[PDB]
């Protein structure tokens, strides 16, 4: 998905005092399959022609 | 490529043809057939009875 942003100022007061961290856990894409057949049918007179 | 075989699958056919011509009314004349000709070369002939 991404990484963390900047959040622009950084400053600190000698302690965090954070939320169990600000992660954001990568996102989990998914994507599916089809089929693809072409069926053909032809007679049985029309196979022995020139 | 077998894709339909109803009249385009196999080009090229024979027409429903074959190779003897059939004359309906009989124009033979077995007669002259049989009897042999005979070849002369000169025109001076003769023949005796």
């Amino acid at each position: 998905d991404a990484l963390a942003s900047v959040d622009g100022n950084n400053a600190h007061v000698e302690g965090s005092r954070a939320e169990d961290g600000e992660m954001k856990p990568t996102v989990i894409k998914s994507n599916v399959t089809q089929i693809l057949r072409k069926v053909v049918r032809v007679s049985d007179t029309a196979n022995t022609t020139a | 490529n077998p894709t339909l075989f109803v009249s385009y699958d196999q080009n090229g056919k024979k027409l429903s043809f074959a190779n003897w011509i059939s004359v309906l009314s009989p124009q033979d004349t077995p007669f002259v057939s049989m009897t042999g000709k005979e070849s002369i070369n000169q025109t001076i002939f003769s023949w005796q009875t």
